[PDB]
């Protein structure tokens, strides 16, 4: 888990041995547009924008990719919401209990679900306007998808229309998993209960299936 | 779409994959086709080919064990192993044998005290039967929802050929050495030949076989056979003791490869004589051996099941024994007992030809297809009348010899089934 | 009112609507919308069971309903056809709706509001105000469209409006990036209904220092602060980056029926609206013609990657998602997909259609004039050139003679143009005019005032020749016809594929048939095999060859076969010869060939040995009378043509015509795509073989007869190969040929639709008219029925190598002994892209001289051996030991998969060895050729140079010192193999290559 002084000012890079073939790669990226998207507040701090690099890419199993952090209170972890209010997160933890039998959930973080990713496609955006800086991370995206797919079996994407084409923009061949949005992916609500579908994937690669309740906290 | 998910993904897809003991035809057939759907039947990727035929219900048992050693104790359900052509069932499925996937079709009664069975307890993975002397007689069957004892049991009050069984829950260590074996051999006498016996370790799904061997290298006299018309016999082999060895069907006794009028041996045993497998290097080709097995057996008969029915009894009455009806020898008699059977009249439109008088003649539908092919015809009003071969290379093995010789009782159990048909349906 | 179409579109809000566009007689613009309905076919009792009444009902009359699955037969009791009748309707539903029973659910919804109101797409029509519904200045509703379209007239000219935009940005060391490098130059032009004709360029003023700018202003280039200081009359005006993009976007706002560009949508649009996004925050924004939808600047991505055969896949095509009715056109995507070439490039195709002959008329040093009225070339191509050169400074004299105009005149059917040319010694040359060829980067190095007067030239140039393509290709003319035939929208002609066209055509056929096809078995996956593609008979054929033609030879066998889903009868299969030879006297004797025809197909099963198909030849299907309708039309088109004085009828004549011929040379890979409206497996198949029949019985009449005493001897008789008719079987046959005329031809070549018979004269003229007179006898004598053929041409010395491989001298039906040079080659190493230049140019010269070395006749196969094997032992010791000094000696050459990401197969770790090696390596990629060497020693065992210097993967360098010897390939064996195959001798030369030098070293390596 080494780190880098880059020519601009975050802190949270931290980046993993497992991210050292590309992060400074990466880094080249973070030298071409980082005045574009700095120049304007984004919702992330910029203390905050590489936090999603500590963890390492070794004994995880499964990748779950959002669209973009969360227009406001953004804290560099996905789907990290310290008050429960955010709509997707919710909607993430209803569908969790509807599809395993858990109550009374007072507290719910992915970050500590064992073999599950929090990722999001652009690292950060601008505050109230949703993946604002789009164009800025487009290489940076698709870099950091291609470093994951590479080290997962399945991958979990978010929105359908936003990785409708997610085939073109990952050319290493992966099973991909067609994820839907929780409150809308075009328009309109849905529910997609396929959890067991990724529980059986990882049984057919021999490890062990995803435990949806270490995430629960009381 | 993830209400149903096309059955979770197609669960049955994985068991499929895992069902290497259920070793159907078609289904694995088309496995190759189930994995890849990911593009066509399924959703997002899925991609692999990998193809079988064979069966794999080894996965059901464990290690051999032959040598002097003081073995485990434990609850055992002991139960007589027998030897023969062995098939499988499932609810419905296909009777299949082990390495060939031979299809033989178990009796109507039979299926249904095997479905019915199957309906009381949805435990037991397939019914591991023996088919020797042409009888059906079961050999285990595997599950966890009952004891194999309750299995016979409920299979006994339906109605089938039930193995023994005995209790051996304490025992203490003990040493199984032979007097064990004389003991259970002892317990069941031989009536139907059992090639082992083996127990099952409280409804283990790995079950464990004990046998040894007591083959006697003296000779081998002549291989005979126990023709009587009933289509139920087999080519038992003869040896210079005044005894008889059993046998599956022809089909094992050319798998044996054995040389007749030598001193070869066979694996025989301390009570029964199993046939040899072909292990060694001697120098057997197919043409002598199929010439010689040809000239033992008889110059009109051919290799193929246990049957090898013969030739100047074609007539009209091999055509009612094979159509399971009353024994006729006139056209218009024959065609009217055909009319009073409803059963046998509704097969035999759905017949060919061609088909009927194969199954008249009991010919392999492997062979006399590849005969015909390379077979110049002038035929007049759907009847053959001049016949002749194109390819002698094809000749090599003495079975096609013998069946282009008798081709001429072919031809008129050909015209004899045109007729009836023309008779029947006009 | 009386309008004519322009355009049909449709807009993406929550209440869709169809709009039309639409040219008045003087000009004014008009937008009618009308609703955008679903339309379902439903039978009486379906329809009288509808528990939710249908918005609209139409009736359809009564209709036939069959049945058109596929059963396969194990004997000849086969069941009947499907078949019921009951009167129809139509329903109409303003939204979607899931209607169980529902048939004829695979035809389009606009095709079903074009054919059920009877409006053709492009048509002119006089409307009726009964119906309108003023919704705004220029935007009407129509509630009716079966009354307001009721009446049509002749059609009238109407202006039209065009827009031609190219752009320049900063260049560096990387590629152009939106982030980093600014739009330096934009050039347009413009043409509005007025006809007045406008061509601007505006030039970054920010670039350049104040002295320059203000020498600029001085010069005559107007400099501006703001768009309203903006004059479209001035070629040259200066602009900030922000005016510049503001005038951009106002530019591309602007309502054209055609914004044209080369490969706009990937880079020109996308930049500029990227920039315009990234500078000043603004989105450009178009407006549906009722002012209700706006919708930004979309470029988004259609991808097809897909032949269902051996050959490779397509790219993605980009589109701009735009609802005002204006077309943006990328030349790139529809020449890639509409032309077939070595090199899709602007520079390329520039140079490859605009061409001409001119005659020298001065050598005083490097000043030629180069004079090129209408009597040195043929009619058009000197006002083409001309035009072409009025905005043009770079000239390609021969074939690779760059030269920069000096001076340029326009005249009546000419031009005058002088270049620095060397003298050069003959008196015409075939100038073609193409991209102009500077350095950019090198330029953007020393960015000044007259750099930036060359780029701004350089852009115009590059803005026009879009609009030269355009008016070369006549494009808007195949895009009406295509509107008018395929039942499409004008913008919708080149966004599809064949089976998204052959929709309308036969759903207008259908109402006429009064049928209905109906498929509900779901269809397997198994090949069909079949045709006969005759492999050559001799490996040298130094006489004349004729060739003889099918007019639309699978057409035809279709309407002779009656290859329709609905006629055929049944199919019966069978796996042992005693019952195959059952089956086949019961199928000649049950359906004979006077009533029926019985194809014997390829089987499908393994297992099968016999497969017939049998089809009832008498009634008349709906693939036939489309055939037959396709084909008729076509030919009334073609008799039009010649048939006129005007010009623009003759384009639309020439348009109508070839959209009728793609649109009838689609029907036979329609039925083989099991995601089609005709998917008919026996069809095809019988199809397929009653082809093969045909070609197998004309090459076996003509494969070997001979002409003795003004008489004809056909090679076999004229049996019929599987009908019985009242023909005679006489082959010889009086002919008109004159007496002393004594000659053997035979047939030697022909695949699916050809053949290709020598004759041993080598005479021109003489075999012209002995091809006439046999092209008559056999459509009068040797074929029958509709299967006519046209002598095509006389191909002299058509020489093989393999199957597909062939080379020839073509002449024409007028060619006379001094015929012009014309040289046919197909297969061979001349046209593959995959052969260097020098090899195909020693190819064509070995191949010409054996024109006449194999014609001398005393010069037997050893002879010419021998001589060849001296040449080409001279050339390879010369070239072994000598060497050439300079480069371009092979330059392999390569589709899009070689030298962009890696190579073809990527080895992986051997890119990534020049990286971290050379750190100022710059991110490759590219289409231009590929080479692998040997950096081995010894002569003997190809001493060649590093990989590192020069000899890497192809690109440009500015200096180098020491040099060892260039790359050698398998091109030495490769024309010796091919030598092999011209030549009889074979196995002997076989050896000689491993006679020769014999040496195979390692390759790759490092």
């Amino acid at each position: 888990m080494n780190s880098v002084t880059i020519s601009h000012a975050p802190y949270t890079i931290t980046y993993h041995d497992d991210w050292e073939p590309v992060m400074s790669q990466l880094v080249e990226f973070y030298n071409e547009v980082a005045s574009w998207l700095l120049r304007d507040e984004t919702s992330p701090i910029p203390d905050k924008f590489f936090i999603q690099l500590k963890q390492p890419l070794r004994n995880k199993r499964v990748c779950v990719c959002g669209i973009d952090p969360y227009p406001k209170d953004g804290t560099g972890v996905p789907f990290e919401s310290p008050n429960f209010t955010k709509k997707s997160i919710k909607e993430i933890a209803s569908s969790i209990s509807r599809l395993t039998g858990v109550i009374d959930y007072k507290g719910y973080n992915l970050n500590i679900i064992d073999g599950v990713i929090p990722w999001n496609y652009y690292l950060s955006c601008k505050l109230g306007e949703t993946k604002s800086h789009a164009i800025y991370w487009d290489k940076i995206s698709k870099l950091l998808l291609q470093h994951i797919t590479k080290h997962v079996s399945v991958l979990y994407c978010l929105g359908k229309t936003d990785f409708s084409n997610i085939r073109a923009k990952l050319e290493s061949p992966v099973t991909t998993i067609v994820g839907y949005h929780p409150a809308a992916r075009d328009h309109q609500f849905e529910k997609d209960r396929s959890f067991e579908i990724i529980n059986v994937l990882l049984e057919l690669d021999n490890k062990t299936p995803i435990n949806w309740a270490q995430g629960f906290i009381y | 779409m993830t209400s149903s998910a096309d059955l979770t993904n197609l669960k049955e897809l994985l068991s499929l994959y895992k069902s290497l003991r259920f070793s159907d035809s078609v289904a694995i057939e088309k496995y190759n086709s189930l994995v890849e759907w990911g593009t066509s039947t399924y959703w997002k990727i899925g991609v692999q080919k990998v193809t079988n035929v064979e069966t794999s219900i080894s996965d059901y048992y464990d290690e051999v064990k032959n040598k002097p050693f003081n073995i485990d104790p434990g609850y055992y359900i002991f139960l007589p192993v027998y030897f023969g052509s062995v098939f499988i069932y499932s609810k419905g499925k296909n009777m299949v044998e082990l390495g060939s996937g031979n299809s033989f079709q178990i009796p109507d009664e039979i299926r249904s005290a095997c479905n019915k069975v199957l309906d009381s307890d949805n435990g037991i993975d397939f019914l591991r039967f023996v088919l020797l002397n042409n009888r059906w007689i079961m050999e285990d069957a595997i599950s966890k929802y009952q004891s194999p004892v309750n299995i016979f049991k409920l299979a006994s009050e339906y109605g089938l050929n039930i193995p023994n069984y005995l209790e051996i829950e304490i025992e203490e260590d003990t040493l199984f050495d032979d007097e064990l074996y004389s003991i259970m051999e002892r317990s069941f006498d031989d009536t139907f030949p059992k090639i082992s016996i083996s127990y099952i370790k409280l409804g283990e799904l790995k079950r464990q076989v004990v046998d040894f061997f007591k083959f006697s290298f003296m000779y081998i006299e002549s291989i005979k056979v126990d023709r009587i018309g009933d289509n139920i016999f087999i080519p038992s082999v003869i040896t210079k003791s005044g005894k008889k060895i059993l046998v599956k069907d022809v089909d094992h006794l050319i798998r044996s490869k054995v040389r007749e009028h030598t001193f070869v041996k066979v694996k025989k045993k301390n009570t029964f004589s199993i046939l040899y497998d072909y292990d060694g290097n001697g120098t057997e080709t197919r043409g002598e051996v199929i010439k010689r097995i040809i000239d033992t057996i008889g110059r009109d008969y051919y290799v193929n099941g246990k049957y090898f029915s013969k030739v100047g009894i074609a007539g009209l009455k091999q055509l009612t024994n094979k159509l399971d009806i009353n024994e006729c020898a006139t056209v218009d008699e024959l065609v009217d007992e055909i009319n009073k059977s409803g059963t046998v009249k509704r097969k035999i439109k759905n017949q060919s030809v061609f088909d009927l008088s194969r199954e008249c003649l009991g010919y392999p539908e492997a062979d006399f297809i590849t005969l015909v092919n390379n077979m110049r015809f002038k035929i007049e009003n759907c009847k053959v009348v001049n016949f002749n071969i194109e390819n002698t290379n094809c000749l090599n093995n003495p079975s096609i010899e013998t069946i282009y010789g008798n081709f001429n009782q072919f031809v008129s159990i050909f015209n004899t089934v045109t007729d009836v048909k023309k008779r029947l349906f006009e | 009112m009386d309008v004519r179409c322009i355009n049909w579109f449709e807009s993406h809000g929550e209440n869709r609507f169809l709009y039309l566009k639409s040219r008045c007689r003087n000009g004014e613009t008009v937008f009618i919308r009308f609703p955008h309905y679903f339309y379902y076919v439903v039978t009486d009792e379906i329809y009288q069971s509808l528990s939710p009444p249908p918005f609209n009902a139409r009736p359809m009359g009564k209709m036939r309903t069959i049945d058109i699955d596929e059963t396969i037969s194990y004997n000849l009791d086969i069941k009947d056809r499907k078949c019921s009748v009951a009167d129809m309707w139509l329903i109409e539903e303003p939204k979607k709706r899931s209607i169980q029973n529902a048939t004829m659910d695979e035809f389009f919804n606009i095709s079903w509001f074009y054919i059920s109101n009877g409006i053709s797409p492009d048509g002119c029509y006089s409307l009726d105000e009964q119906y309108l519904t003023k919704i705004n200045n220029g935007c009407y509703h129509c509630d009716d469209p079966r009354n307001c379209f009721a009446k049509e007239i002749p059609r009238f000219d109407i202006p039209r409006s065009y827009l031609f935009l190219d752009i320049e940005c900063h260049f560096d060391k990387k590629f152009p990036s939106v982030f980093i490098n600014p739009i330096s130059h934009t050039s347009y032009c413009y043409i509005d209904l007025s006809g007045k004709r406008l061509l601007f360029t505006l030039i970054n003023e920010e670039m350049l220092t104040e002295q320059e700018i203000q020498e600029a202003v001085d010069r005559g280039c107007l400099r501006i602060q703001s768009l309203m200081e903006m004059d479209y009359e001035r070629e040259l005006v200066l602009c900030s980056e922000i005016v510049l993009l503001r005038i951009a976007k106002q530019l591309l706002e602007l309502t054209f029926d055609y914004v044209v560009t080369f490969n706009g949508h990937n880079f020109d649009l996308r930049y500029i609206t990227n920039r315009l996004e990234l500078l000043t925050g603004e989105k450009i924004i178009f407006r549906s013609p009722d002012k209700k939808e706006a919708v930004h600047l979309c470029i988004y991505e259609r991808n097809q990657s897909s032949h269902k055969g051996v050959c490779g896949m397509a790219n993605t095509t980009f589109h701009v998602n735009n609802n005002n009715g204006t077309i943006f056109f990328d030349l790139y995507s529809f020449i890639q997909k509409s032309e077939k070439l070595d090199s899709y490039k602007l520079d390329s195709i520039s140079k490859n259609a605009f061409s001409c002959m001119g005659k020298v008329l001065n050598r005083g040093v490097r000043e030629m004039t180069f004079i090129g009225d209408d009597t040195t070339d043929a009619k058009g191509k000197a006002d083409t050139f001309a035009k072409v050169l009025t905005t043009g400074n770079y000239v390609t004299v021969d074939e690779d003679i760059i030269c920069k105009v000096i001076r340029k005149d326009i005249l009546e059917n000419g031009f005058k143009v002088v270049l620095s040319c060397p003298t050069l010694p003959n008196d015409i040359y075939k100038l073609s005019f193409g991209k102009d060829d500077i350095d950019l980067a090198q330029m953007y190095k020393d960015y000044n005032l007259n750099i930036a007067l060359d780029m701004a030239r350089y852009c115009i140039h590059d803005a026009c020749l879009c609009q030269y393509l355009w008016e070369y290709y006549g494009v808007e003319t195949k895009t009406d016809a295509g509107a008018a035939t395929y039942v499409l929208p004008q913008s919708m002609v080149f966004e599809y594929r064949a089976s998204t066209i052959i929709k309308g055509p036969l759903l207008k056929l259908l109402l006429e048939t009064k049928t209905i096809l109906v498929r509900s078995e779901t269809k397997q996956k198994f090949p069909y095999e079949g045709g006969k593609v005759f492999a050559p008979k001799q490996k040298m054929f130094s006489n004349n060859v004729l060739i003889f033609d099918y007019n639309s030879l699978y057409p035809n066998v279709c309407i002779f076969g009656n290859l329709s889903p609905e006629t055929l009868v049944g199919v019966v299969v069978s796996t042992n010869r005693l019952e195959e030879e059952i089956n086949n006297q019961l199928l000649l004797q049950k359906y004979p060939p006077p009533r029926y025809i019985t194809v014997h197909c390829e089987p499908r099963l393994p297992n099968l040995i016999s497969e017939i198909a049998i089809f009832d030849r008498s009634i008349e299907g709906t693939i036939p009378r489309l055939l037959r309708t396709f084909l008729a039309e076509r030919a009334r088109y073609k008799k039009m043509l010649k048939q006129a004085t005007s010009s623009t009828e003759k384009a639309i004549y020439d348009s109508m015509q070839y959209t009728y011929k793609i649109v009838a040379n689609s029907v036979y890979g329609l039925m083989g795509f099991r995601n089609s409206a005709l998917y008919s497996y026996a069809s095809a198949k019988s199809c397929t073989s009653i082809g093969r029949r045909m070609i197998l019985y004309l090459e076996s009449v003509l494969n070997g007869a001979e002409l003795s005493n003004g008489m004809l001897r056909f090679a076999n008789t004229l049996s019929n190969p599987f009908y019985m008719d009242d023909r005679d079987i006489n082959p010889i046959v009086k002919t008109s040929l004159p007496i002393d005329y004594r000659f053997r031809f035979r047939s030697v070549y022909g695949d699916t639709d050809s053949v290709f018979t020598e004759i041993d004269s080598q005479d021109v003229d003489k075999s012209i008219e002995i091809a006439k007179e046999l092209e008559r006898l056999i459509n009068s004598r040797v074929l029958f029925n509709n299967f006519k053929i046209e002598f095509e041409a006389v191909y002299k010395n058509l020489i093989m190598q393999s199957k597909k491989k062939y080379t020839t001298m073509k002449y024409s039906a007028s060619s006379n002994s001094k015929s012009v040079p014309e040289r046919i080659n197909k297969g061979t190493s001349e046209t593959r892209r995959d052969v260097s230049k020098f090899h195909k140019n020693m190819i064509k010269t070995y191949k010409t001289r054996l024109s006449e070395m194999l014609s001398e006749g005393r010069m037997n196969s050893n002879q010419v051996c021998i001589d060849i094997l001296r040449s080409l032992e001279t050339d390879l010791r010369s070239e072994f030991d000598s060497r050439s000094s300079p480069l371009e000696l092979f330059m392999l050459s390569r589709m899009h998969h070689s030298n962009y990401k890696s190579a073809d197969n990527p080895n992986m770790y051997l890119v990534t060895e020049y990286n971290k090696n050379n750190p100022e390596t710059i991110e490759l990629g590219e289409r231009y050729y590929f080479a692998y060497i040997c950096p081995a020693n010894v002569p003997w065992t190809k001493k060649l140079v590093n990989i590192k210097t020069y000899e890497t993967i192809i690109d440009r360098s500015f200096k180098l010192g020491s040099n060892q010897r260039i790359f050698y390939e398998v091109y030495f064996k490769r024309l010796t193999s091919e030598i092999v195959n011209l030549l009889d001798n074979k196995v002997l030369c076989i050896s000689f290559f491993q006679r020769m030098f014999g040496s195979r070293p390692t390759f790759y390596e490092a």
